[PDB]
């Protein structure tokens, strides 16, 4: 009824932080993503895995970073960790050039496309817009 | 024999389709916060959906835009997790 | 606050 | 004081996104069939995130469609829990 | 404070939606099986303590204007909702027997704003539906 | 099999 963890490494913690952009994009500065990205590296990290941060990266980078991980040998990896820190649209997110589908990015580790990671845990965490709707709350 | 190739994703998303997530330049975004927080209090100890969950209460409960806020004014955000798990994950043993 |  | 619009839904597809769901003329579709049969059994002492991941699992790995089967040769399937649920949920009490 | 609150007079109502004949037009075929779905979950959700309703071939409007009534409904005794469609779907949309309507708009009734009495209370939906047309191969 |  649990995921089975007996293994050498917990695994792999992918962060990317996109905070500048090109102005082509038209988009802002995120300010606040690398407090974020430090908080996240801590945790991840005292969770047991082993985190590393990539800085403003381009749609080509980001795909190349996930398709070179689903690559690698899972074998002694309990999972997987993948954390998107950018700006976004519902179903896609920001490279600093532009956008690229998040499908495209997890794909990549399908139990078909990454036969060490089968029966594990594959997480994203995905802080990003979603859309341009404001939720006003009530009570 | 065989599983299915979508199996044993999950996502955290900070916030629902449609919708904006938050972000505060001096103390960081509402998700990662509140996120990191409850990971820091409880990940090795309670299962991914219960943290999830708790981090879904945090951002609903303890987040709001003051009303002076030039932009957004009063406003709340919920996230939204997607599991397509087959088991209970716990970081630890 | 801004918007991601 | 205030809560988002968005909070508290729990959204139990039988399916992820863009894909297709199983439906059995004789016995009925796979994912109900297995929600039931886990409810009858679990409803009343599992938390609702636990319930739906065992769901997530048998529809996984107890269903395939096939060889003789035309049309759907050994397919496979895997349902779909979004989450903005703030608490955990139980059945009783 | 870690669990929704369950006591109330009732757990409250559970929705069927039990689409089995489509119209010609929309091109969709008998659901058979539909019915020992259906015929499954209102005796386990009643097992439950659900108050459990069955609706049978529902036009989209009437699934509208059915869920729209429930949001209206008094829940405060109520400690949840549920409601659980069983029809043709593709992404975002599902069918009635008239077309399709979507998700959102199914849903969205019971928001927060527009259904004050099931706030801060657990909203469930079951969807048993096609969500597009790719199909799932396995491995292993 | 068939689908929804």
């Amino acid at each position: 009824y649990q995921y089975n963890m007996n293994f050498e490494k917990l695994g792999k913690c992918i962060i990317i932080n996109n905070k500048n952009f090109d102005k082509v994009t038209g988009m802002g500065v995120r300010n606040g993503t690398d407090k974020d990205a430090e908080a996240l590296f801590k945790c991840f990290r005292s969770l047991g895995f082993d985190v590393i941060v990539y800085n403003d990266c381009s749609c080509a980078k980001m795909q190349d970073l996930l398709k070179k991980a689903s690559e690698e040998d899972h074998t002694n990896a309990a999972c997987f960790a993948c954390i998107l820190l950018s700006h976004g649209e519902e179903n896609v997110i920001y490279g600093k050039d532009g956008v690229t589908p998040i499908k495209d990015l997890t794909a990549h580790f399908r139990g078909d496309r990454c036969k060490t990671l089968l029966e594990k845990p594959k997480l994203f965490f995905i802080q990003a817009c979603r859309g341009t709707e404001l939720d006003d709350g009530i009570q | 024999y065989k599983i299915p190739v979508e199996a044993d994703f999950l996502f955290a998303y900070s916030t629902v389709p449609g919708y904006v997530s938050y972000r505060v330049p001096g103390r960081g975004s509402w998700f990662v916060q509140a996120l990191c927080s409850i990971l820091e209090e409880h990940g090795k100890d309670l299962e991914i959906m219960q943290i999830l969950t708790r981090v879904n209460d945090r951002v609903a409960r303890h987040f709001e835009s003051d009303s002076d806020d030039p932009h957004f004014h009063e406003k709340k955000q919920i996230p939204c997790v997607v599991s397509m798990l087959t088991k209970e994950l716990y970081f630890s043993q | 606050v801004e918007i991601x």
